[PDB]
């Protein structure tokens, strides 16, 4: 049996400009089993409206998933992709940087 | 340029919580266009892409039929490899399934694939010749004996070079608007201080179509690897991708280093350079 | 499009 941690990248759709409708992503990805909780973060708290692609996986395997929202960047909104699987001792949370 | 379509299916089992989870998905290149999930209430192969919608209802009730079958049967293939790995019914596994086929530009079979991997390693692979089986173990090596004495590589090569094919090229034709598009790179190069002393160069190739792309860092005109920060290539969600390369450079040298972009929808590599 | 024969292991 392998197991496989997940790669995370959090990222907008399109160049942040406060203020603009964009969609912002977790691209989950490099991971084994496929059981697997992501949650999008608002200054800390759960998005509700996420949605997620369906299961696929590469040439070794490994599962992918995007989970996605429609959203408004700001100056000061803080946002984050929190990552749970049997590989993490406890949830990964990466930070959106607009730069990334 | 050549084109793919693969199905790749997951079976999980989930003793005491009833029948395992099968997953099927289907693409064309980097482009999914159906899905079927046991746990849906459908109970339907699903489209996921608009092209795919132009097939006739008989295609929905066909397909529909077919990966219903194949779940039944990875649902059982789950049970025959608990009993050759000798595992217990207490514990969760995972069958994959990878299939399809290659076409050159001309619209000729290239090429044809037909594996599974158990637990996430590979089981068994229908090798380049279509005729033959690689197995990773005994266990698999039991399944190859089976499917050599049944010619299952005889049904399966025949279907990757027919069927499979002629699906390709009519989904490639309701498709073309989508799949056959090349949506060059928009390149731009970002530059980010980590210090007075030196800065982050980030090379940037965004909205493009297919995935497929390379990005390299030189300096004096020779590769870099050295302080070099290459991320997977990401879906944007509008069924474009993105990926970026980075280098630590020190500040005030940022002109020695130029980045070169790779992709199927530039008739040319581009050059980028730090452009104040 | 898919194929009609699905093998056991």
């Amino acid at each position: 049996m392998i197991q496989r941690t997940p790669k995370i990248q959090v990222y907008s759709r399109h160049p942040a400009e406060n203020g603009k409708s964009n969609f912002l992503n977790c691209y989950v990805s490099g991971f084994h089993p496929s059981d697997i909780e992501v949650d999008l973060l608002k200054n800390g708290e759960r998005i509700e409206k996420v949605e997620h692609s369906d299961l696929s996986f590469s040439k070794d395997w490994s599962f992918y998933l995007l989970y996605y929202t429609e959203f408004t960047p700001t100056e000061k909104d803080e946002y984050a992709c929190r990552v749970n699987h049997v590989t993490l001792s406890q949830p990964k949370i990466v930070k959106w940087d607009r730069d990334m | 340029g050549s084109h793919s379509m693969r199905y790749f299916s997951t079976s999980v089992s989930r003793p005491g919580r009833g029948e395992p989870r099968f997953i099927a998905v289907g693409y064309v290149d980097d482009t999914q266009f159906v899905r079927f999930d046991s746990d849906a209430a459908s109970q339907r192969m699903e489209p996921r892409a608009p092209w795919i919608e132009q097939e006739g209802p008989e295609y929905w009730d066909e397909e529909t039929g077919k990966v219903k079958a194949h779940s039944q049967t990875d649902r059982e293939n789950l049970r025959i490899a608990l009993r050759y790995y000798n595992q217990s019914e207490a514990g969760s596994h995972t069958l994959q399934m990878m299939f399809g086929c290659d076409v050159g530009s001309d619209g000729r079979f290239l090429r044809g694939y037909h594996q599974y991997a158990y637990d996430g390693k590979d089981y068994i692979a229908l090798k380049e010749d279509l005729r033959s089986w690689t197995a990773a173990d005994m266990a698999a090596q039991i399944t190859k004996r089976k499917w050599e004495a049944a010619h299952v590589a005889e049904q399966q090569r025949a279907y990757l070079e027919g069927t499979c094919v002629d699906g390709l090229r009519r989904y490639l034709e309701n498709g073309k608007e989508t799949l056959q598009r090349t949506d060059p790179p928009k390149t731009h190069m970002t530059h980010h201080p980590i210090s007075d002393h030196e800065a982050t160069l980030r090379c940037w190739a965004l909205g493009f179509y297919p995935a497929e792309i390379t990005l390299t860092w030189q300096r004096d005109g020779e590769d870099q690897t050295q302080d070099t920060e290459l991320v997977e290539t990401r879906p944007a969600g509008d069924g474009t991708f993105q990926k970026w390369a980075a280098v630590v450079v020190p500040s005030g040298e940022e002109q020695r280093y130029t980045c070169h972009v790779q992709h199927e929808g530039l008739p040319k590599p581009l050059t980028l350079r730090w452009e104040p | 499009q898919l194929p009609r024969l699905f093998p056991l292991l």
